[PDB]
């Protein structure tokens, strides 16, 4: 059934059992069911009123934490000098959530997750060290982060005219302010996001290039620029994006990833050269199956 | 405190204490009893 | 009326005709662990008459140069009787204690002893940075002697130690002291072989003066575990 | 206006804060939810599911060889078959289970576990084994006479192919820790050892070596606290295609 | 019994007493009881309605004050130069509350304390004085303080990948902001924190190294880094952590510490070379037991 | 939006402020509280417990010798035995008591104290002593005829080994101070002196020298105000292992 | 003012005026009277 | 959160402002008031004296 | 607006309009009338 | 075993009760002192202080 569990189960008292036809400690793993043997019928227990809560381990609390999803640096100077005719004080990012393994492995514990995304943008700034690198403080620059859905025009320069954003949502935030924050809704075309897609994203049967690419994971692009014109000195802007999911719903739990990730587009694996986390040996080796590695020397 | 119009803007909903360990631990057609011999 | 006292536990009994009173630590009495507070789920063993009884340790000789004595209160019994055997066969232990201290003299002898039970007396060392070794603290039934009783070997002070449960043995008035100690711990139970809840300390604050009488004046300590119970039965380890 | 002042911790971004924040797509209408099987509300639902233990985590054993233990006809009674280090933080047979993979995202734990063992020999093979759990405090039992003094279950091979050895919660404190110090009072849990109770007996034509599969899980009294970052994964460089997302 | 005492006790009037068998001023210190002789039976008192409150001296108010618990400085430069291949713009601290004696002595007035910890992080910054030490102001840098529980991976560099903190809680705070503040719950594995542990933290019987180390006082690590990349000039960052306990419960009061502390791991003592606070003489010396040192010269 | 403005003292961190602050571990479940003996709700519970006085705080007296006063058979009547400086801020016999160690964390105090004295001589030793408290204003009494004019108690050694001399609260102001100026109107408390009332008398074979232990405590009317930092401890350098915590 | 979900986040609870000086000053088995001779 | 904005005159210290401010000694108990003769409530009481 | 626990933290109390000019202007034992000859 | 600690005082007599601790309902006055049905035990006195 479905039970509400604010705390864990109590233990009840138990007594000597010597019955014919009753075998609580005997199971059958072939049925696909986990053993139902309880501690009170395995051993002679005392009563214990147990008040250990279960709130910290809720799925909403397990996943509802901000983690790094994107980080990228770019130069803030005058790039028009030379053979480059475009200002280029900006960058473009195609939104994905598979770039950093910490959040990725925590998401891939489920096949489908439905959540709203709380996005936090953390800018940092440094002064480039070259020749006349006489420090004069970090300027208080204003930055524009524009969400660009699929099919919308994408800026090609800092001074492009796509930055008016009559329809595209933008945030203007300064270096010295608190981090910018906004919520993206649950914006999938399906009922949930798929962490895994066992299929192809194209009707055409190409030989390779489209396995595991989910058609619905086309969230679009994030373009971030510096609104100010170039200063006489060059600075380096680093933008870190934190994603916190909320209102979370998760289905179909999966085995956690054990091999190190290799790409953001597939589940390819190689492991380490030796245990632990090796393609032949996930757990480290002990001398034999009769060896405690950490044994009390009495 | 939520003064935004869209309900998705709200805080997290970390409050759903219902559980069902039985879809995963005992997902069988015939319910297994306690102490009775499985198969 | 309050100068005579008889304590009976199991097959052991002690009488005294010049007691002062009985000290119950923090106005408390030993009791078994309730189900409300327990954490280990296996059924405890509760030997009552074989463990909850007085164990009389070796006596110490009170001299004019004596600095004082202490006993780590489970550790002093871990090798003694059915209590010790249960301690050895079980991972987890819990008890109170009833500590009775005996020291009798004449009406011409004089001196005072501070019988103080110190909870979690983490022992310090004088003039060194390295901590006390296993031997320095795990003295067993023999107990230890204070190096600097005036700071309780702890950098605190003897003068303030009267905040702890204590009694005096003033030779002109009384010849015994009795303190009853409940369970002191954060945890419901503990591994009796690696943590001591109490230290019974005997400190001669006023030095003994024989004045021509009998010189060999011994101090004797009898301790009874109270409401013993044990969990996590396994093989015996010492 | 309202007279106000700012407290310490203003303007901080704390990754565990819980506030509303401005909706970026106003009047957006999310796709209606359909029913999808297998909804998870709590992570303690998952650790209650059994998973195989790498009991045979030794050199030479590769891949699936690690998940199975060979039991074979003994020529010496009371023989020791194997033992399992009862640890989750360090590298051991438990570290392969779903229990240990979810638990390692947390620092504190409490409650009883269970280990289920499965006999995968022929029908004509009979045997009796004793599986003993030893509460901590000393060395691992190496003889059966010393091992049977703790919590144990005698498994007789029959029509039911699985036995369950419940690891009772026997701890001094309310919670334990996933400490790097395996020899610590707050971390050490004990030992699990298997001995031949009588023997493996097989007919003349049957195979004299058989396998056990071992599984472990939590029970309904198990709980986890103080969520941390699991040591089971880490980055050293950007993944393939990670920097290609910016072009 | 238990009485509620918003104020102190009143004094009542008293009168001449000359009774047989009544000796209020006579006690017996051997019973372990403090004298019960009241002022009204020691001397002939007047009535006094006394309205002196007792709120300032509550345990919650006695301990519930922020005090310094950690302070540490580190260099903010480019350490990759030379033979060092690691950026190292950070530090790691193993959390303890025994480093600074003021808070420590106030805590060790009790054996067990249960409290929630209000943590306040106060950053300061200076500009290193060397050669081209031409002042240009203090940059507004953003810092990340990450709590790392026992068993979690610990960063080894400023640019390590443990700083995503998908599960580890982190705070990002700037130099010019108010101090960062967050509450840590009562996070012991037991019902209370032990200020003193008369035992060993290991099942193994080693000769030395584990006396007084409480198994439950393993709170873990605090790692703090600078998020910004290095500037062309070097700065010195000083981080001060203040702990305020709250919701406090205290048991088993103890004699206050008199000898100066020597270590954070034991109660070892040496005292001063002469009184006061000497191993043979806590109180300073007067000429004899008949000498007032501060005597009115009438 | 709400029109607001910022008051002076915004963004300050004051170490005595009392506000809520963001929970770092959301949905954390603390360990349930068990009963532990000896709960302290107020610090005035502690100062009411007696503690020994270093009355014999002289050169030559080392360790426990300082906690006891020798009383011996006099050859001169009306003899002065000892005196105790009634001060808590300065270095004196009171400075060893738990009273003075908690009180020195505060600046102001009020209420009656008590000093309990204990006779630790032989049973066959008899004596009478007078313990006098002198309100401030003049010099310490050095003769018994001048000393008995104030608050005093005559102690006769018997089956009850302890006498109590209550120091009544006799002050012009409601509170006093722990000032460095012992000769100040707001700080000076008075004097305590002990004189032989008759003598110590002992038989031929008994010891002619005996000891007193002295204790002091607060009473139920005692109160403390204006918490400060106690002068009883201080740092000069980092402790051993303090900087090792960063590596 | 507490707008956090976790109750431990709240302000201090400096309000518990109950006292029991008797666990420390008179922790004896037989209660001592006033003026009556102790032992 | 509550959407707010700052008015002109924010962060000013005006020597005639009238607000509460943080208690530096929490749970401090002031000395009880005794009767002292000659209480003055208004300064117009004084200018009426010759 | 006072959200502090200690009542002394509050704003000023500029509200006590009671007056008694008579302790200073006519502090005599016998009350003086109006128009009647003083002494 | 079963013991009583005697402290000399105004009451000059102590009583050590020998409890009936026997396997059988009755014992015997047998010539074999080392017999199961006859041996009763030992009583010893030691200096406490
Ligand atoms: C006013 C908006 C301007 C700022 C826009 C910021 C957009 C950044 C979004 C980064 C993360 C979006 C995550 C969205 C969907 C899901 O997580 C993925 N489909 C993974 O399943
Ligand atoms: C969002 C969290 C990031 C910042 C984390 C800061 C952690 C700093 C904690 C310092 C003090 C913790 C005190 C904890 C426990 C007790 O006081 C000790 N066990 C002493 O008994």
């Amino acid at each position: 059934i479905e039970e509400v569990m604010k705390t864990v189960a109590n233990t009840v008292e138990s007594e000597i059992r010597a019955e014919l036809g009753v075998i609580p400690s005997l199971n059958a793993a072939e049925t696909g069911a986990t053993s139902n043997t309880t501690p009170e019928e395995a051993i002679q227990t005392r009563a214990v009123i147990n008040q250990h809560g279960t709130s910290e381990t809720l799925v909403e609390n397990f996943l509802g934490r901000a983690a790094l999803v994107m980080m990228k640096d770019f130069e803030y100077k005058n790039h028009v000098t030379g053979t480059q005719k475009v200002q280029q004080n900006f960058f473009k990012w195609t939104i994905n959530t598979r770039s950093y393994v910490q959040l990725r492995r925590k998401f891939e514990l489920f096949t489908y997750i439905r959540f709203d995304s709380e996005i936090t943008i953390v800018p940092t700034i440094r002064l480039y060290t070259s020749t006349g690198a006489s420090y004069s403080g970090l300027p208080n620059l204003t930055l524009q982060a524009m969400f660009v859905p699929v099919g919308a025009p994408t800026p090609k320069s800092q001074d492009s005219y796509e930055w008016q954003s009559a329809c595209n949502p933008s945030v203007f935030f300064k270096i010295d302010d608190p981090p910018a924050r906004m919520t993206i809704p649950f914006m999938c075309i399906n009922s949930a996001y798929g962490m895994f897609y066992d299929g192809f994203a194209g009707f055409e049967k190409t030989a390779n290039g489209l396995y595991g690419i989910n058609p619905a994971n086309t969230m679009g692009n994030l373009c971030i620029r510096v609104v100010n014109a170039y200063q006489p000195v060059q600075y380096t802007i680093t933008i870190r994006i934190y994603l916190k999911p909320k209102h979370i719903k998760a289905w179909v739990p999966r085995p956690p990833r054990t091999m190190p990730y290799m790409s953001i587009a597939n589940t390819n694996y190689t492991g380490h050269s030796s245990a632990p986390n090796n393609v032949n040996a996930i757990v480290g080796n002990r001398t034999n199956i009769t060896t405690m590695p950490n044994d009390i020397v009495t | 405190i939520n003064f935004y119009k869209d309900s998705y803007a709200a805080s997290a909903s970390k409050q759903d204490f219902s559980q069902d360990p039985s879809k995963f631990t005992e997902p069988v057609a015939d319910a297994l009893k306690a102490g009775a011999p499985v198969l | 009326s309050d100068r005579v006292l008889q304590l009976k536990l199991g097959n052991s009994a002690i009488v005294t005709q010049e007691a002062a009173n009985m000290c119950c630590a923090y106005g408390e009495w030993p009791s078994y662990l309730p189900d409300n507070e327990a954490t280990a789920i296996d059924k405890p063993t509760q030997p009552e008459t074989s463990t909850d009884r007085f164990y009389t340790l070796k006596s110490v000789k009170w001299e004019g140069t004596s600095t004082g004595w202490w006993w780590k209160l489970p550790d002093a019994l871990n090798q003694t009787g059915m209590f010790g055997q249960n301690v050895q066969y079980h991972y987890l232990y819990r008890s109170g204690f009833l500590c009775h201290v005996q020291c009798n003299a004449t009406k011409f002898h004089q001196g005072a002893l501070l019988v103080v039970a110190i909870p979690e007396h983490q022992l310090g060392k004088y003039n060194t940075g390295t901590s006390a070794s296993f031997d320095d603290v795990m003295k067993g039934k023999t107990g230890g002697v204070f190096t600097h009783p005036y700071v309780l070997d702890d950098g605190t002070s003897l003068a303030c130690s009267l905040i702890f449960p204590h009694q005096w043995i003033n030779l002109r008035t009384n010849n015994s002291a009795t303190i009853m100690l409940p369970w002191m711990n954060c945890a419901p139970m503990d591994f009796a072989l690696r943590h001591n809840q109490w230290t019974l300390a005997i400190i001669p604050v006023v030095p003994l003066n024989t004045s021509g009488g009998t010189t060999m004046v011994p101090i004797t300590v009898s301790i009874a575990p109270m409401c013993c119970e044990f969990n996590g039965l396994r093989n015996a380890i010492t | 206006g309202v007279p106000t002042y700012l407290l310490p911790g203003s303007s901080q971004f704390m990754t565990t804060d819980d506030h509303s924040s401005a909706p970026a797509f106003p009047d957006f209408s999310p796709t209606p939810e359909i029913h999808i099987p297998g909804r998870v509300h709590n992570m303690l639902e998952l650790v209650q599911v059994e998973s195989m233990m790498e009991i045979n985590n030794v050199a030479g054993s590769s891949g699936m060889e690690r998940l199975r233990v060979e039991i074979s006809v003994q020529t010496d009674m009371d023989a020791l078959l194997f033992n399992i280090p009862l640890d989750i933080q360090l590298d051991g047979p438990l570290r392969s289970t779903l229990l240990a993979n979810i638990a390692r995202y947390y620092t504190h734990w409490s409650g009883s576990m269970e280990m289920t063992f499965m006999f995968c020999g022929s029908f004509m093979a009979t045997g009796k084994v004793i599986l003993c759990y030893t509460p901590p405090g000393g060395s691992c039992p190496t003889d059966r006479e010393s091992a049977m003094l703790g919590t144990h279950i005698v498994w007789d091979f029959g029509l039911q192919s699985s036995i369950t050895l419940v690891i009772p919660w026997i701890s001094g404190s309310h919670f334990r820790m996933f400490n790097s110090d395996a020899k610590s009072i707050n971390a050490n849990v004990g030992y699990v050892t298997c001995f031949m109770q009588t023997n493996l007996i097989v007919p003349k034509e049957a195979a004299t070596s058989t396998y056990i599969i071992g599984f472990a899980a939590a029970k309904n009294d198990f709980s986890l606290r103080l969520m941390r970052d699991s040591p089971d994964i880490g980055q050293s460089q950007q993944l393939e295609g990670a920097t290609a997302a910016f072009q």
